[PDB]
């Protein structure tokens, strides 16, 4: 197995601000796929075990 | 691929191995490497059955009225008489109390048929009777 | 195709059934059903 | 007169092979082949 | 349906060369000859091994009836698929800036 | 998983293999494929 | 001859070499056979 690693797209991308995070929308799923395939590899490295 | 060729070079090449169509199609033998551009050929020598005749098998042989059951190979009939072979090939030979086991009887096999089971003492201590006779011919003679 | 099919022949199950006394039928395919199916097939299907 | 022609995909011979209690097949010959299995490295 | 009907008679025999026909009675005797197990055990508790197994297949049938999440490995695949074609059209919505 | 279900294919069904937890839990005899969706259903007999 | 199997012949082996093959129940009928023919004396006294 290896490290267990959460990423939080929010925070990452910018911190403690409202402005980006409405750009950060105009995105669309970005956010949503790259938090489930992280938190994919957590179960993954959870069922190496 | 390279894991899974340097698995069939260890285990086709160096040794033999007895998984199926892991070395190629039929009983594997001996393989042979060859290189190749940006990879690796393999010569496998396989072993495949090539004629097959019907025979007629029983599951067990009723003699003395406990059952025998094959040691090596499974037993088959041409019509007149049982012989036992190996699955892989046919090679005839007389059943014996060498190339059987006595274990349960009669009653408890389903398909058991009566036959002689051949034991090779009994030849062996008659012909060392028959040695003995000529012997007691010579002193009465 | 490397699943599937190992080989290219076809075999087929004898009219005469005796295996020693076991029960086959759920995992050969039913000819009366419009897809041709088993009894575990028919289960794996519909809960799919 | 040839042309291109579309059919049904065959899965092969259809053999039906015998079953029986008694009924047993041994191979009487055999036949030493040689394959080739290519893998990139 | 050609494997089981191949293995029911041919067992082991088709796979490596031609189908050769034996009964599948003598056929679990080489299988368990090759777990170490001599064959006289199957001759005796063939009625036995009988009750053992289509009681085992019965119970596969309940499981597989009662229990719908043990298919759920491929009921996965599906919803891999599901959630991969459904991201790439609601991505059309998307302004991207 | 393809190649795997492949090897499972030939070894489990087709032969008989004496790899330990391959065919699955105990001594392995014979394999039953099924026909699934997207996939394919090993019955695997043992002896426990 | 416990060790072993008689298979073929002679001529159809490459390579075949001459010897004696032990027979394990040789002895075992030849130590009767000692005592056994001690009675074929006995016979004509």
């Amino acid at each position: 197995s290896m490290t267990k690693t959460s990423v939080d797209c929010t925070m990452y991308i910018c911190g403690d601000s409202t402005e980006c995070s409405n750009l950060l929308l105009q995105y669309g799923s970005f956010c949503t796929q790259l938090n489930r395939a992280l938190t994919g590899i957590a179960v993954e490295q959870d069922k190496n075990t | 691929s390279a894991n899974l060729a340097a698995t069939k070079m260890s285990e086709c090449v160096l040794g033999q191995s007895k998984r199926v169509d892991f070395c190629g199609k039929g009983y594997h033998l001996m393989s042979f490497p060859q290189s190749a551009p940006h990879g690796v050929v393999f010569l496998h020598v396989t072993y495949v059955p090539a004629q097959e005749k019907n025979f007629t098998t029983a599951p067990a042989i009723c003699h003395d009225g406990k059952a025998h059951f094959p040691r090596e190979g499974v037993f088959v009939s041409n019509g007149t008489h049982w012989f036992v072979t190996q699955r892989n090939f046919y090679e005839p030979q007389i059943i014996t109390t060498d190339n059987t086991f006595v274990s349960g009887n009669c009653d408890v096999v389903i398909g058991i048929v009566n036959n002689t089971v051949y034991d090779p003492l009994q030849p062996e201590l008659d012909s060392f009777k028959e040695e003995l006779d000529k012997y007691f011919k010579n002193h009465t003679s | 195709q490397e699943v599937f099919a190992q080989v290219k022949q076809i075999y087929k199950t004898p009219p005469i059934k005796d295996f020693g006394g076991f029960n086959f039928s759920q995992i050969l395919p039913d000819p009366s059903k419009p897809s041709k199916r088993s009894f575990i097939e028919d289960l794996l299907f519909n809960k799919v | 007169s040839q042309s291109i022609i579309a059919y049904t995909m065959s899965l092969g011979v259809e053999n039906s092979v015998a079953y029986s209690n008694n009924s047993i097949a041994i191979p009487t010959n055999f036949t030493i082949s040689v394959t080739t299995e290519i893998l990139p490295v | 349906s050609a494997l089981l009907a191949g293995t029911i008679t041919s067992g082991w025999t088709f796979g490596a060369g031609a189908a050769l026909q034996i009964p599948f009675a003598m056929q679990m005797a080489y299988r368990f000859n090759g777990i170490g197990v001599t064959q006289n055990v199957l001759y005796e508790n063939q009625k036995l091994i009988a009750n053992q197994f289509n009681s085992a297949i019965g119970k596969i049938q309940d499981s597989l009836s009662s229990t719908a999440s043990a298919l759920g490995k491929l009921q996965d695949v599906v919803n891999q698929n599901a959630q991969a074609l459904n991201t790439l059209v609601k991505q059309l919505s998307s302004n991207f800036g």
